């Protein structure tokens, strides 16, 4: 029970202010902004070098802080961005086009509903992960039990099996047959049900169907693998 | 259920098989093992749950939406719109069925079925003497020698008369033949001749 906005400002402080003097995370942020790097690896030893109690909070509550770190770095990218990305990937072209059209029709003073927004993971194009603290002792798969749920464990074992990289949905995208507005459905469950009707303002106002169709093209996927360690 | 004739196979291909529906009066005419020509439509019979991937689906074109608390989403939504996959499968609809290699253009019944030309042909065949060696030669023009095998296999094709006792013992009528010999002595060749 801590003020997550306060902790968000603190993780911003750590990301901006850390050095070793070369600003490790600053340079990684520049590389992120240029899209020369698709995943960032935070080092909890580096976190604890200044704020060990922050590392304590992360370890006792990891996934929350995965989300908070991701959001903070998303917010911090434009500060370090120097030059326009070269639009390497079709996904990057999609995010650039969506940013273009939302800035076009923004009406900057105007206020919009929370759901009339781009899902926060749809625009990232960077992953954030943790490298566990050396202070933590590597556990054993029998010992890791219910009291470790939601916590950042460190474990060692032999990888006995792994599936091949399959694409996994993270934000399904849909298009109406009426209003010409994309729709987005985030994903948290292993499975999901796909939408049918359109929640776009124009479709609801005109009281037309707007039976949106799922698009594999404008959606986001992430590489997905599963391994059985022991 | 019918499958591709052995002549029409492509290279490395399993014989495809498709299901043929036989409506009234053309119904018991086909039988298992025959070589039948079929004539009729190619229709499509609806299939459902043939694939684990979503495919083509029908739905009404009415522009209804869903009120709050009854919103046309999920299972309620699909039932309301009447969504249904359209997965089909070819199923031939045989209008008629004939043998692909008919025996006749149609003992007394078969004799009536005989045309005049074939009847006189088999008549002079029966009246022929040396029909023994003639049948040997006709069955096995390729073979040389092996006259005993020729004779035995011919008699096998004609067969004996099955009989049965008053008590109920089924006296055999068929006559089984065995060819045993050194390798490459036309044994499998004789069997192939009988097959073909
Ligand atoms: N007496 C024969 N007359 C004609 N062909 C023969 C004779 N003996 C052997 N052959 C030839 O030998 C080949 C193989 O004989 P086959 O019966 O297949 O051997 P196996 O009995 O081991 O299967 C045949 O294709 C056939 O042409
Ligand atoms: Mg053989
Ligand atoms: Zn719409």
């Amino acid at each position: 029970l801590k003020d997550y906005a306060l902790e968000k400002e603190k993780v911003k402080k750590f990301l901006q202010e850390f050095y070793q003097k070369q600003f490790k995370y600053g340079n990684q942020l520049v590389r992120l902004a240029h899209r020369e790097q698709v995943a960032l690896y935070v080092d909890l030893d580096d976190v604890a070098e200044d704020d060990p109690e922050l590392v304590d909070s992360i370890c006792e509550n990891a996934r929350r802080y995965a989300k908070l770190f991701a959001d903070a770095v998303q917010e911090l990218l434009p500060q370090y961005k120097e030059r326009e990305v070269v639009n390497k990937d079709v996904l990057d072209v999609y995010i650039e086009h969506r940013l273009m059209m939302e800035q076009r029709s923004r009406d900057p003073g105007m206020v919009r509903s929370p759901q009339n927004q781009y899902p926060a993971e749809l625009m990232r194009r960077f992953e954030l992960y943790f490298q566990g603290p050396s202070s933590n002792k590597p556990r054993v798969i029998r010992e890791v039990r219910a009291d470790s749920v939601g916590k950042l464990v460190t474990v060692r074992g032999i990888v006995t099996r792994v599936s091949e990289v399959k694409p996994k949905m993270v934000v399904a995208t849909y298009t109406c047959d009426q209003c010409g507005a994309e729709t987005y459905q985030p994903i948290q469950s292993p499975t999901f049900m796909p939408l049918i009707m359109c929640p776009s303002q124009e479709c609801q106002t005109n009281r037309s169907g707007g039976r949106l169709y799922l698009q594999t093209r404008g959606s986001r996927f992430i590489k997905f693998q599963e391994m059985k360690m022991q | 259920r019918i499958q591709e004739t052995q002549a029409e196979l492509p290279r490395g291909s399993i014989p495809r098989s498709l299901e043929v529906i036989l409506r009234a009066e053309a119904v018991e005419s086909a039988q298992a093992g025959d070589k039948c020509d079929f004539t009729g439509t190619l229709i499509v019979v609806p299939d459902v749950s043939k694939l684990s991937t979503p495919g083509a689906r029908a739905e009404t074109n009415s522009r209804v939406s869903g009120v709050d608390g009854y919103e046309t989403e999920g299972i309620r939504g699909l039932r309301a719109l009447g969504v249904r996959d359209l997965s089909y499968r070819l199923v031939f609809l045989a209008c008629c069925v004939a043998p692909t290699n008919p025996r006749f253009g149609g003992a007394e019944s078969i004799k009536n079925q005989m045309t005049v030309k074939e009847w006189e042909k088999v008549f002079e065949m029966s009246q022929d003497k040396n029909l023994y060696h003639n049948l040997c030669t006709s069955l096995f023009p390729t073979i040389h020698g092996n006259d005993e095998v020729k004779r035995g296999v011919l008699l096998m094709l004609f067969g004996g008369v099955p009989k049965t006792t008053g008590e109920g013992t089924s006296l055999r009528g068929d006559i089984n033949v065995c060819i045993v010999g050194d390798p490459s002595t036309a044994k499998s060749q004789f069997l192939k001749h009988v097959e073909e």
